[PDB]
């Protein structure tokens, strides 16, 4: 059971600014990581998979990076519709686990 | 229970993995782990045969290479020159087959890893061609130093150029891939000049069978057949979705590369024995 | 495009056994595994387990060993989950999520809210 620790608990920024959400795995997940966005009441939507692959249809302002046990999701030029809870998940070892989540507000 | 994965159809593949339209199902998904890539060797997918063919071929030619390097210095006239001349061929064959099965294993890792190992695969093919032309030129012009050095220099220049044009970036532009094919074309067609030179410097009849030029023509036909089966992507072109795992065009090309390198070695070895036992002189009978 | 439709909301009593449905459309049903996710209110996600509809197999998380049971209907191309012996800690939104080759989820259901309270 690999534990995914997400950071931070919540953060805010203005439209156009850049934010970064970090994730630390208790073990090596070998780039088998995914980043999802979830707006309030809605189901989560995938943003990135395989640590740094941008999913089809996702805006270019999202980008994943990192390896080993440290990963980061970066968002350039924040847009009003980017608010909500962002999650990370490892799909290397079973059981697959998620991070605590990161709430993102926009001002 | 880590690194689990299933096969996927061709439709959901990323762009850098869509390199053949006639292979419908059975593709490995992108997995950015070398452990999972190497573990997939022992699993069935579209690249299993392409891996195992040149894996066995690499073991075979490594076995032949070191075993021939151990043949005592008695059986060779000039042991040092002839052994390094054979070392060039066996090395180029080993590097070619090793790069080939390594690329086919890590093909699903990521876009950059597949990119770098694809370049290594092309460089391996050029190395095999240079290696194949070293001992053939030595044992075909063994009594003529000037043309041997000339043809060796031309082949080495075009081989080095072929490796370099396929390794450095910024040449992936659409209009530089023409010279990419041009340098490799000069490499491939560079064997027509010394072949007819040999067939003219000596009799055509003595060169056809006892000159082992029929075996060199056999391997050339097999190489061209493999390249044609590759570009056409047959048999999977006519029966799509039926040669997904086995007997695809790339697998029979791998087998033809192995067989062509083997018949090259056999033809060179007969060019050896015919030259050790007979020939050598020039203008004296007595 | 792929669509995953889940059953409507559920209001049950402690001890009941509910079932969530997941109808898949737009792809060949047996080509990919299907996972189930639990999200309790105001909390993060939890991987319940995955189901292989090719072999009909399944792997479960230890935290949901006796509570979740995955079933399949390959004819109607619909995967089901069953939650039995429901307690108050099971009140949550349950999703079905489709994988591709590895276990990242590109397509999700709309979610099914299972609420538990005696009345
Ligand atoms: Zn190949």
């Amino acid at each position: 059971d690999i534990q995914m620790t997400q950071s931070p608990a919540s953060l805010s920024a203005s439209v156009g600014e850049t934010v970064t959400i970090t994730c630390r795995a208790s073990g090596n997940i070998h780039n088998f990581l995914a980043w999802y966005q979830q707006k309030q009441g809605k189901s989560p939507q995938v943003l990135v998979y395989n640590a740094k692959t941008l999913a089809d249809g996702v805006p270019s302002r999202f980008s994943g990076s990192g390896s080993g046990t440290q990963y980061s999701l970066k968002i350039n030029s924040l847009q009003p519709e980017d608010f909500g809870s962002y999650y990370c998940q490892q799909f290397w070892s079973t059981p697959y686990t998620f991070g605590g989540g990161t709430k993102l507000e926009i001002n | 229970s880590e690194g689990r994965w299933r096969v996927i159809p061709y439709d959901v593949l990323p762009d850098w993995l869509k390199d053949n339209d006639y292979l419908l199902h059975g593709h490995r998904p992108p997995m950015p782990s070398f452990r999972a890539c190497f573990k997939s060797i022992f699993r069935i997918h579209t690249e299993t045969g392409n891996i195992w063919t040149h894996l066995l071929g690499f073991v075979l030619f490594l076995f032949l290479g070191i075993l021939t390097m151990l043949r005592p210095n008695m059986y060779f006239m000039a042991p040092l020159q002839e052994k390094v001349v054979f070392g060039m061929f066996f090395l180029g064959a080993v590097l070619c087959l090793s790069f080939s099965w390594l690329f086919h294993t890590v093909y699903c890792h990521s876009e950059k890893v597949s990119r770098t190992f694809s370049k290594l695969d092309y460089s391996g093919i050029a190395l095999l061609i240079m290696g194949s032309f070293v001992p053939w030129l030595y044992y075909s012009f063994y009594c003529s130093p000037q043309p041997r050095l000339i043809y060796l220099s031309i082949v080495c220049v075009l081989g080095i150029s072929a490796i370099i044009v396929a390794q450095w970036d910024r040449f992936a532009t659409p209009k530089h891939r023409q010279t990419r094919a041009g340098v490799f074309l000069g490499l491939g067609l560079s064997g027509v000049v010394p072949t007819m030179h040999f067939t003219i410097a000596e009799g055509f009849v003595k060169a056809t069978t006892v000159g082992q030029m029929g075996w060199f023509f056999l391997m050339a036909v097999m190489y061209i057949t493999g390249a044609g089966l590759y570009a056409a992507r047959i048999p999977e072109r006519f029966f799509p979705g039926k040669f997904d795992i086995w007997f695809q065009s790339h697998q029979i090309f791998h087998v033809l590369v192995v067989a062509a390198a083997f018949v090259h070695f056999y033809g060179v070895s007969n060019l050896q024995e015919f030259r050790y036992g007979l020939e050598g002189g020039c203008t004296d009978d007595t | 495009e792929v669509l995953l439709q889940q059953s409507g909301p559920e209001l049950v009593k402690p001890g009941a056994s509910v079932r969530i449905t997941c109808k898949a459309s737009g792809y060949t049903f047996t080509d990919f595994n299907m996972d189930w996710v639990k999200q309790s209110p105001g909390k993060s996600l939890e991987w319940i387990g995955d189901f292989n509809p090719n072999s009909g197999g399944s792997i479960y998380n230890q935290k949901f060993k006796d509570k979740a049971t995955f079933t399949v209907d390959k004819s109607s191309s619909t995967a089901y989950m069953e939650l039995r012996s429901l307690t108050f800690e099971d009140t949550a939104v349950y999703y079905c999520a489709r994988e591709t080759g590895t276990a990242w989820f590109a397509y999700w259901g709309q979610g099914t809210l299972v609420t538990v309270s005696a009345a």
